[PDB]
Protein backbone atom coordinates (compact mmCIF):
# COMPACT_ATOMS: atom_id res chain seq x y z
CA UNK A 1 0.00 0.00 0.00
CA UNK A 2 1.52 3.45 1.15
CA UNK A 3 4.71 4.24 2.96
CA UNK A 4 3.61 1.96 5.71
CA UNK A 5 4.68 -0.69 2.74
CA UNK A 6 7.97 0.47 2.02
CA UNK A 7 10.98 -1.69 3.77
CA UNK A 8 14.12 1.06 3.94
CA UNK A 9 15.52 -1.25 6.52
CA UNK A 10 15.32 -4.51 4.08
CA UNK A 11 17.44 -2.54 1.66
CA UNK A 12 20.22 -1.61 3.85
CA UNK A 13 19.71 -5.08 5.61
CA UNK A 14 20.07 -7.03 2.12
CA UNK A 15 22.75 -4.87 1.22
CA UNK A 16 24.97 -5.26 4.38
CA UNK A 17 24.20 -9.03 4.70
CA UNK A 18 24.78 -10.41 1.36
CA UNK A 19 28.04 -7.66 0.86
CA UNK A 20 29.15 -9.84 4.74
CA UNK A 21 28.81 -13.11 3.29
CA UNK A 22 30.48 -12.44 -0.04
CA UNK A 23 33.35 -10.86 1.72
CA UNK A 24 34.09 -13.23 4.64
CA UNK A 25 32.70 -16.29 2.21
CA UNK A 26 35.87 -15.12 0.14
CA UNK A 27 38.03 -13.67 3.40
CA UNK A 28 38.07 -10.16 1.31
CA UNK A 29 38.76 -7.91 4.28
CA UNK A 30 38.03 -5.19 1.62
CA UNK A 31 34.73 -4.77 0.98
CA UNK A 32 32.66 -1.88 -1.02
CA UNK A 33 31.69 1.18 1.18
CA UNK A 34 27.94 1.12 2.79
CA UNK A 35 27.36 3.55 0.37
CA UNK A 36 24.30 2.20 -1.16
CA UNK A 37 23.23 0.78 2.14
CA UNK A 38 23.87 3.71 4.51
CA UNK A 39 25.98 5.54 7.00
CA UNK A 40 25.88 3.34 9.68
CA UNK A 41 26.48 0.24 7.30
CA UNK A 42 29.98 0.38 7.56
CA UNK A 43 30.34 0.95 11.84
CA UNK A 44 27.97 -2.34 11.32
CA UNK A 45 29.73 -4.37 8.39
CA UNK A 46 33.09 -3.75 10.75
CA UNK A 47 31.52 -4.29 14.26
CA UNK A 48 29.79 -7.12 12.69
CA UNK A 49 32.31 -8.77 11.10
CA UNK A 50 34.93 -8.15 14.19
CA UNK A 51 32.06 -9.70 16.46
CA UNK A 52 30.96 -12.60 14.54
CA UNK A 53 35.02 -13.69 13.74
CA UNK A 54 35.77 -13.56 17.27
CA UNK A 55 33.03 -15.43 18.17
CA UNK A 56 33.87 -18.15 15.79
CA UNK A 57 37.48 -18.04 16.93
CA UNK A 58 36.66 -17.43 20.43
CA UNK A 59 34.42 -20.84 19.88
CA UNK A 60 35.92 -22.71 17.64
CA UNK A 61 34.84 -25.97 18.63
CA UNK A 62 31.71 -25.49 19.10
CA UNK A 63 30.94 -22.89 15.62
CA UNK A 64 32.99 -25.46 13.46
CA UNK A 65 31.62 -28.49 15.24
CA UNK A 66 28.06 -27.00 14.63
CA UNK A 67 29.17 -26.26 11.14
CA UNK A 68 30.00 -30.20 10.47
CA UNK A 69 26.40 -31.14 11.23
CA UNK A 70 24.52 -28.29 9.31
CA UNK A 71 26.25 -29.33 5.99
CA UNK A 72 24.30 -27.25 3.10
CA UNK A 73 23.91 -30.06 0.42
CA UNK A 74 20.31 -29.02 -1.13
CA UNK A 75 17.03 -26.64 -0.89
CA UNK A 76 16.26 -28.87 2.13
CA UNK A 77 19.24 -27.84 4.14
CA UNK A 78 17.50 -24.02 3.90
CA UNK A 79 14.10 -25.12 5.64
CA UNK A 80 16.17 -26.16 8.54
CA UNK A 81 18.14 -23.29 8.78
CA UNK A 82 15.17 -21.31 9.45
CA UNK A 83 14.23 -23.62 12.25
CA UNK A 84 17.72 -23.00 13.70
CA UNK A 85 17.25 -19.52 13.32
CA UNK A 86 13.23 -19.86 15.40
CA UNK A 87 15.06 -22.11 17.81
CA UNK A 88 17.37 -18.88 18.71
CA UNK A 89 14.55 -16.64 18.98
CA UNK A 90 12.49 -19.30 20.89
CA UNK A 91 11.62 -17.43 24.23
CA UNK A 92 10.91 -14.14 21.93
CA UNK A 93 13.44 -12.07 23.43
CA UNK A 94 14.96 -9.96 20.38
CA UNK A 95 18.67 -8.71 20.72
CA UNK A 96 21.25 -7.36 18.58
CA UNK A 97 23.82 -10.16 20.37
CA UNK A 98 21.49 -13.14 19.03
CA UNK A 99 21.36 -11.16 15.37
CA UNK A 100 24.80 -10.88 15.05
CA UNK A 101 25.09 -14.95 15.74
CA UNK A 102 22.39 -15.80 13.34
CA UNK A 103 24.59 -13.81 10.56
CA UNK A 104 27.74 -15.25 11.98
CA UNK A 105 26.38 -18.64 11.68
CA UNK A 106 25.34 -17.94 8.16
CA UNK A 107 28.50 -16.22 7.56
CA UNK A 108 30.36 -19.82 8.45
CA UNK A 109 28.32 -21.82 6.08
CA UNK A 110 28.91 -19.07 3.62
CA UNK A 111 32.43 -19.48 4.21
CA UNK A 112 31.93 -23.36 3.81
CA UNK A 113 29.93 -23.38 1.03
CA UNK A 114 32.75 -21.74 -1.07
CA UNK A 115 35.56 -23.72 0.04
CA UNK A 116 34.01 -26.36 -1.30
CA UNK A 117 32.33 -24.06 -4.50
CA UNK A 118 28.71 -23.88 -3.56
CA UNK A 119 28.19 -20.26 -4.34
CA UNK A 120 24.90 -21.56 -5.81
CA UNK A 121 23.67 -22.16 -2.01
CA UNK A 122 25.49 -19.10 -0.71
CA UNK A 123 23.32 -16.59 -2.41
CA UNK A 124 19.94 -17.79 -1.93
CA UNK A 125 21.15 -18.14 2.00
CA UNK A 126 22.91 -15.10 2.65
CA UNK A 127 19.05 -13.67 1.44
CA UNK A 128 17.18 -16.21 3.11
CA UNK A 129 18.56 -15.64 6.61
CA UNK A 130 18.35 -11.63 5.59
CA UNK A 131 14.64 -11.89 5.29
CA UNK A 132 13.60 -14.49 7.86
CA UNK A 133 16.18 -12.82 10.16
CA UNK A 134 14.61 -8.89 9.66
CA UNK A 135 10.74 -10.03 8.95
CA UNK A 136 10.45 -11.91 12.26
CA UNK A 137 11.28 -9.04 14.00
CA UNK A 138 10.80 -5.71 12.13
CA UNK A 139 8.89 -4.00 14.42
CA UNK A 140 11.99 -4.10 16.83
CA UNK A 141 14.57 -3.17 13.78
CA UNK A 142 12.00 -0.10 13.24
CA UNK A 143 12.61 0.56 17.32
CA UNK A 144 15.94 0.24 17.22
CA UNK A 145 16.74 2.54 14.51
CA UNK A 146 18.36 -0.79 12.60
CA UNK A 147 21.82 -0.60 12.57
CA UNK A 148 22.14 2.55 13.67
CA UNK A 149 21.06 0.85 17.07
CA UNK A 150 23.04 -2.04 16.30
CA UNK A 151 26.46 0.06 16.04
CA UNK A 152 24.93 2.11 19.46
CA UNK A 153 24.01 -0.92 21.42
CA UNK A 154 27.45 -2.77 20.57
CA UNK A 155 29.51 0.01 20.78
CA UNK A 156 28.26 2.44 23.59
CA UNK A 157 31.23 3.91 25.02
CA UNK A 158 32.64 4.30 21.51
CA UNK A 159 34.95 7.46 20.68
CA UNK A 160 33.46 7.65 17.08
CA UNK A 161 36.12 11.17 16.64
CA UNK A 162 38.84 8.69 16.40
CA UNK B 1 15.68 -35.93 14.78
CA UNK B 2 14.93 -32.78 16.78
CA UNK B 3 18.00 -32.69 19.18
CA UNK B 4 20.78 -31.65 17.08
CA UNK B 5 18.69 -28.54 16.06
CA UNK B 6 17.81 -28.37 19.89
CA UNK B 7 21.08 -27.91 20.95
CA UNK B 8 22.69 -26.36 17.66
CA UNK B 9 19.88 -23.46 18.24
CA UNK B 10 20.57 -23.45 22.08
CA UNK B 11 24.48 -22.99 21.46
CA UNK B 12 24.28 -20.13 19.29
CA UNK B 13 21.89 -18.82 21.74
CA UNK B 14 23.92 -19.51 24.98
CA UNK B 15 27.01 -17.70 23.20
CA UNK B 16 24.50 -14.99 21.60
CA UNK B 17 22.57 -13.94 25.11
CA UNK B 18 25.56 -13.42 27.27
CA UNK B 19 27.33 -11.45 24.39
CA UNK B 20 24.60 -9.09 24.08
CA UNK B 21 24.11 -9.06 28.13
CA UNK B 22 27.50 -7.40 28.32
CA UNK B 23 26.20 -4.02 26.40
CA UNK B 24 22.64 -4.86 28.00
CA UNK B 25 23.62 -3.94 31.56
CA UNK B 26 26.88 -3.06 31.56
CA UNK B 27 27.63 0.24 29.95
Amino acid sequence: GPLGSEDDLYRQSLEIISRYLREQATGSKDSKPLGEAGAAGRRALETLRRVGDGVQRNHETAFQGMLRKLDIKNEGDVKSFSRVMVHVFKDGVTNWGRIVTLISFGAFVAKHLKSVNQESFIEPLAETITDVLVRTKRDWLVKQRGWDGFVEFFHVQDLEGG
Amino acid sequence: EEEWAREIGAQLRRIADDLNAQYERRM
